[PDB]
């Protein structure tokens, strides 16, 4: 049994966090108060959910898990919240004024003010783990703190234990749901300093979220719960593996292993289905092939691309629920014969597979339904370069006229470090090219 | 707890000030001797942005009312909300400014401003985390024009890294109380450019003719002028005053609304006006907020470009409708939004709709047509400049013609480089 | 009021396209580079497909299909015949082809020189063409010339018995244009061109390309037989009636209506924007022979084509209604003919 | 279209099937950047006091 520290920065990492947090205790059926009935080994043990849950002699499950916002109101929900007995004082951490969607603000300002704080909460729940693994950093690329403060931490926990594995949830910015003009130089800012970092990045993009809100849960204007709800879904089918007893990606060195063969293209895709409406008369029930036929239907992506033309380097299904391997191949080859999907030479063309029998969990009034069975898609595009694509023209438009550098350099940021990390996007675009472009 | 200092001088501030404090307190739950009477928790949410809570549940504003006569103020403590607020937060003094930016700034204003800042820093040490200051004053006159922008420089030497906001009424001709108005509003302006985060111009020009021609008003008074400031005040606050996403507070705010530094004055803007009872639809609050009559600097915006604008909707609406208005505006007048900003369109929703109304829109445009605003106070200034005339009350209190060339240059710079980004 | 951008300003199709719709009083132009747009008539090369779709509360379309390039490439649709099972190697209207990439550059040499050597040992005709041009028999010339380049070329068999006209005894080729819209309905304009070109056409000579290649360039005897060595399908028509005793809609169009379908549902999958965040619609330019035995060829297929001069206000009013006005409606006896599937 | 390493437990299970074979800064250089951007804002702020007495 190895641990594994999840990290939420920012208001966007704090909230989903709570919602896979909420999720996570309903799957493994751990109560608010951090009880766990079925766990037979109080006090202790070395079981699957022991990676993410430690337990003290009282035989409470204390998620290994550290937040920290820049700002102490997202974080005072948690602290007096349905779960607020979850977590320790220790493990949520929150300063008094904000980044201001300031990317300099968050790292250099702020941030140079509170790193070594965190890093010492951190150490503490690392003292607590025999082997650890790794990290599960949550946060959004346009917030000062989430893109600012991310990519500080980022460097140090490479600096503090650089033979552990770094995997980021990280929130592309949508118009739909943000009102910050420069969450693009954020985004960019924070993508060049944490690329060297990262081994294994999945990328959401609130557009896709709000989408699948409005059409498959008939949300005409999605909240921030709706979105957490759906996003925190996927984040458990992608840290199942780690969760419980199984053989594929059951530590994060196997995430890069078997999702990044090139190190600088780790953003996988991630494609979930099915999502239906709990507030539907009832749906018939989804068959194998029917939700891996879904797997590639961008309406399903966590970011809008059309992966028909681009390249596939590694191929990954996860699926939850009634489902046997039967069915799974007798799908895959009912889509070979119909969907366009090109592997890279150097790549084999071919899936992984893993299928865990419990189907997924839904929070009591959430907005999904109960399904017999739901996949996850994990795949490895050229194609998802579109979202660095429409993301570097904003930047582009924006920069042509320095339209609001002033804010960052007078947070002590250097004017250069824009071209820098813009010069650092034109080379992950060109690799990306070399890839998925005869 | 992100606290405002709020400050209001001379005339024209404290009589706007007043009216502004009338309105929140109202829309917050507090009666005029600072008791809470609400019935709703949004109320009280976010009410210590702009009140202190003082012993048996009393709600006293975090303002400073400052003037150098007494006739003024002496009316606030006299008038509705009079007893609400702190009774040594009133700083005044006899001599006057007699309409002088000069004696604001120099003089008279000099010997009354160490008394100011003792209260200005006794309301900030109080604060847990001061978010900045805000200040109501006229431009064209002597204590709020030019001992405003006094407070504001010697402000900024003690408190450099908060957030500076103005509410800045701009003189015009057809609204006059003296000839030197101009002389004034260009001294001011040169402060404001180099030491605000933002300043929302209210031209009176443009209150006096929505008075006349879109309220109905035969003969405007300074009373219905301050109405719309009023309405006006508390729309483009109301995104500080109740639980809310986007320019929450005033850091955040000038991020998104201020591309570059010296191009931060805003063009407020406000709907309905109604000269009462039907219903306004979400696109009628959206065509009226836009459409130029509406607006309060008097600056036609088709004749420049928007660089980013700030919506906001108050009431219970269709929220996805007000998305697909707000997207229809944009859609159907891509022309005057610059290009090359994308998303510079951002609008947020309040469901506490202003007293007596089921909707409003208020609106906050930095639109690069607000240069033809300084082009009429350059051109006024020059007239008089040019002949040297009325020079003669600033240079007796000290000051020098240098120093006008120096404002008149600055604003005129400002113009240019407006002009510059509209193309 | 719609709004759309241009983004080629040398396509004689859209810039007729954008007249009319700015003719309608309920379409507005934008600069180029403006994002708030409902219709793109895009670029031809580097179309930025990636960034449309992304504007909330709008529809945007754009004039081409990603992807379409797969058809429109001289070794491009050779590859795609080839591989195509909906094709397949044994396609029929298809000249044999083969993808030859120069010496100083998979490749099919080997397996273009083991059908050559077959044909050149049954006595059959050996008369090849290259281009990516140069009309030999001799292997070794054709070899020889595309290595004198340095881009991919490709080797396809020459129609020895090309139909010719008479008077005249003159080549020509057929030129189809094919709208597909948004729901990719594939609809034929019903208004045809062929090339003629106004030189007897001589099989002992491959030197003078006059005779052998239509194209409007080369031959401009220009305008001797038909104005700008241009028929259409009305005098086309009536020519078959009274020289063969038959008609262009049984001896050829049958045959082309086949050749687009095929192709284009053969692609469908691959280009489709049924699930996409945007949509598209694109016009082509299918270019067909015609031999002696009035059996149809497909020559190559266009993704910018432009228009005879006579057909290009009624083709671009067609643009209009059943492309842009189809997604964007506006507040007959159809130029085009619907090939169901 | 091949199956491998078929892995199977109580909760789950877990394959592989192929179709088609194939053909940093230390912490001594973070702590220069971090006090370089301090000292970029103490110099503009001292030139604003500057500015500020005159
Ligand atoms: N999916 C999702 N996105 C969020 C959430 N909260 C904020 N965002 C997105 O994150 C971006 C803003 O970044 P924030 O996380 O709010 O900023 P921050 O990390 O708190 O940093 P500060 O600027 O200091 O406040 C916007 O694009 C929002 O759309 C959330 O709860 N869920
Ligand atoms: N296999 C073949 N056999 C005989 N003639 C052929 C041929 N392929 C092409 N041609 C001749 O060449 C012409 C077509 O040339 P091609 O289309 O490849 O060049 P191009 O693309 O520059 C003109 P366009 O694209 O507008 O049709 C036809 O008019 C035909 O006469
Ligand atoms: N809108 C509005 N403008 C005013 C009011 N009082 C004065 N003004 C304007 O402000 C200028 C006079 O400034 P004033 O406030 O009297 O100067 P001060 O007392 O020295 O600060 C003139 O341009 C007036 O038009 C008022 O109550 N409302
Ligand atoms: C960029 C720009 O326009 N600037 C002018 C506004 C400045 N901030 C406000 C300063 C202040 C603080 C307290 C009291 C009074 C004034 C920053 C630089
Ligand atoms: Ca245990
Ligand atoms: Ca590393
Ligand atoms: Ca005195
Ligand atoms: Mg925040
Ligand atoms: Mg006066
Ligand atoms: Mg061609």
């Amino acid at each position: 049994m190895r641990e594994c520290i999840s990290i939420h920065v920012g208001q966007a990492g704090v909230q989903i966090g709570n919602a896979c947090w909420e999720l996570y205790c309903l799957e493994h059926g751990i109560q608010p108060d951090g009880q766990m009935p079925s766990d037979k080994t109080i006090g202790g043990g070395d079981d699957s959910f022991n990676t993410f849950f430690s337990e003290t002699g009282a035989g409470k499950h204390v998620p290994r898990a550290v937040f920290v916002d820049l700002e102490p109101t997202v974080i005072d929900e948690v602290r007096t919240g349905t779960y607020r007995q979850l977590f320790h004082p220790e493990q949520l951490i929150t300063g008094k004024e904000d980044a201001a969607n300031n990317y300099a603000r968050g790292h250099y300002t702020i941030g140079k003010e509170i790193i070594d704080l965190v890093l010492d909460r951190i150490r503490k729940l690392a003292d607590q783990c025999t082997g650890l693994q790794g990290f599960l950093v949550f946060h959004s690329f346009g917030g000062g703190t989430g893109s600012g403060f991310t990519s500080l931490l980022m460097e140090r926990l490479s600096v503090d234990y650089g033979k552990k594995s770094k995997l980021e949830f990280s929130i592309y910015p949508a118009p739909q749901v943000s009102t910050a003009v420069v969450e693009p130089y954020n985004s960019i800012l924070t993508t060049h300093t944490t690329l060297e970092h990262s081994d294994c990045a999945f990328m959401v993009d609130n557009e896709a979220i709000y989408d699948i809100c409005r059409r498959n849960l008939d949300i005409e204007r999605p909240t921030y719960t709706n979105l957490n709800r759906l996003i925190s879904q996927i984040v458990s089918s992608i840290t199942a593996s780690l969760r419980f007893d199984g053989a594929l990606n059951v530590d994060l060195t196997e995430f890069q292993t078997n999702l990044v063969p090139y190190p600088r293209i780790h953003f996988p895709l991630a494609t979930y289905a099915p999502v239906i409406s709990a507030e539907k008369a009832y749906h018939e029930q989804l068959s194998v092939a029917e939700i891996t036929n879904a797997c590639f239907e961008p309406a399903n992506q966590m970011v809008k691309c059309d992966p028909r033309h681009g390249k596939y380097m590694a191929c990954c299904l996860l699926y939850r629920g009634d489902v046997v391997p039967k069915d799974v191949n007798a799908a895959i080859a009912t889509i070979k014969t119909k969907r366009s999907i090109q592997f890279v030479d150097w790549c084999p063309t071919g899936f992984k597979v893993g299928i865990n029998y419990q189907p997924p969990t839904v929070v009591p009034g959430g907005d999904l339904a109960k399904v017999q069975r739901a996949v996850c898609m994990l795949s490895n595009t050229t194609a998802i370069a579109e979202a660095w694509a429409r993301l570097d023209h904003k930047f582009d438009l924006m920069y042509a006229k320095r339209a609001f550098v002033h804010w960052y350099v007078g947070e002590g940021m250097e004017e250069g470090e824009f071209s820098e990390a813009r010069e650092d996007m034109a080379a992950l675009e060109k690799d990306y090219e070399e890839v998925g472009v005869d | 707890m992100r606290e405002i200092v709020h400050i209001q001088a001379g005339q024209c501030g404290n009589q706007i000030g007043a009216k502004f404090w009338e309105v929140i307190s109202d829309e917050h739950g507090i009666d005029p001797t600072g008791s809470y009477h609400g019935d709703s928790d949004l109320q009280l949410e976010r009410i210590n942005v702009y009140y202190n809570e003082a012993t048996g549940n009393k709600y006293v504003p975090r303002a400073i009312l400052v003037d150098l006569e007494p006739g003024t103020m002496d009316s606030v403590r006299s008038g509705p909300f009079g007893q609400i607020f702190r009774p040594d937060n009133f700083v005044f003094g006899q001599s006057g400014a007699g309409n002088n930016w000069a004696k604001g700034h120099y003089t008279e204003g000099a010997e009354l401003v160490d008394s100011v800042l003792d209260v200005v820093r006794k309301e900030s040490e109080s604060c847990d985390c001061l978010q900045g200051f805000q200040l109501t004053h006229s431009l064209g006159g002597g204590t709020g024009s030019g001992m405003g922008t006094l407070l504001i420089s010697k402000i900024r030497e003690e408190y450099p890294d908060r957030i500076m906001n103005t509410f800045s009424v701009m003189p015009s001709p057809k609204v006059s109380d003296t000839v030197v108005e101009p002389y004034n509003a260009t001294l001011s302006v040169h402060q404001l450019v180099e030491n605000t985060d933002e300043t929302y111009c209210i031209d009176n020009e443009a209150l006096y003719d929505i008075c006349f021609r879109t309220l109905k008003l035969t003969t405007p008074t300074y009373g219905d002028l301050n109405h719309l400031v009023s309405a006006t005040m508390s729309g483009v606050t109301t995104c500080l005053r109740f639980p809310g996403q986007l320019n929450a507070d005033l850091r955040k705010l000038a991020v998104n609304m201020v591309p570059f530094p010296r191009l931060h004055f805003f063009m407020p803007g406000f709907a309905p006006l109604t000269s009462q009872y039907r219903a306004l639809t979400v696109p009628e609050l959206t065509q009226q907020m836009f459409d130029s009559k509406n607006m309060m600097a008097a600056c036609d915006p088709r004749h420049g470009r928007y660089l980013t604008v700030a919506a906001i909707f108050r009431g219970r609406m269709s929220m996805k409708e007000v998305d697909e208005q707000m997207l229809n505006v944009q859609n159907k007048n891509s022309s005057y939004f610059v290009e090359w900003i994308p998303n510079n369109v951002k609008t947020a929703v309040c469901d506490i709709p202003p007293r007596g109304l089921k909707m409003s829109a208020t609106f906050i445009g930095n639109s690069t047509a607000i240069q033809e605003l300084f082009k009429r106070i350059s051109e006024q200034f020059t007239a008089m400049f040019r002949r040297k005339a009325f020079l003669h009350w600033y240079t007796g209190e000290g000051m020098d013609e240098m120093e006008f060339t120096e404002a008149e240059s600055n604003m005129n710079d400002l113009v240019s480089e407006y002009q510059q980004y509209q193309d | 009021m719609y709004t759309f951008v241009v983004r080629d300003e040398n396509s004689s199709v859209y810039a007729e396209v954008s007249r009319l719709l700015l003719a309608t009083g309920q379409w507005k132009r934008l600069r180029k580079d403006n994002p708030r747009f409902n219709l793109m008539l895009g670029e031809r090369n580097r179309l930025p497909f990636g960034r449309l779709g992304h504007e909330p509360g709008l529809v945007q379309l754009v004039n081409y299909y990603r992807g379409a390039d797969k058809l429109c490439r001289k070794a491009s649709l050779v590859k795609l015949i080839k591989t195509s099972p909906e094709l397949s190697e044994s396609c029929t209207w298809f000249p044999e082809s083969y993808v030859i990439y120069p010496t100083n550059l998979t490749d099919e040499r080997e397996v273009f020189l083991a059908a050559y050597n077959r044909r050149r040992e049954g006595r059959e005709g050996n008369v090849w063409i290259a281009k990516s041009i140069l009309i030999s028999s001799e292997a070794s010339e054709l070899l020889d010339f595309i290595d004198e380049q340095g881009q991919v070329h490709v080797i396809q068999k020459y129609l020895e018995k090309p139909l010719l006209l008479e008077p005249g005894h003159r080549k020509f080729d057929i030129r189809s244009w094919v709208l597909v819209d948004h729901l990719y309905n594939i609809y034929l304009y019903r208004e045809g061109v062929l090339r003629t070109s106004s030189e007897p056409y001589n099989s002992a000579n491959f030197q003078d390309k006059t005779c052998h290649l239509t194209n409007h360039c080369i031959q401009k005897n220009y305008g001797r037989y038909e104005e700008g060595n241009e028929m259409f399908f009305e005098e086309f028509n009536q020519y078959l009636m009274d020289a063969l005793n038959t008609t262009l809609e049984n001896s050829i169009l049958l045959q082309i209506k086949h050749i687009i379908r095929s192709c284009l549902m053969c692609i469908e999958p691959a280009i489709s924007t049924k699930h996409l965040h945007y949509q598209s619609f694109q016009l082509f330019g299918f270019d067909f022979m015609v031999d002696e035995e009035l059996k149809v060829w497909l020559i190559e297929v266009n993704g910018a084509p432009a228009c005879a001069q006579k057909l290009y206000a009624e083709l671009c009013q067609g643009i209009v209604d059943v492309a842009i006005s189809s997604v964007f409606p506006l507040a007959p006896t159809s130029i085009f003919i619907k090939l169901h599937h | 279209m091949e199956v491998i390493e078929l892995n199977k437990c109580t909760s789950g299970q877990s394959f592989e099937v192929i179709l088609k074979p194939p053909s940093d800064p230390s912490l001594e250089e973070i702590q220069k950047k971090l006090e370089a951007a301090e000292e970029r804002r103490k110099y503009q702020e001292a030139e604003l006091l500057k500015h500020l007495a005159e």
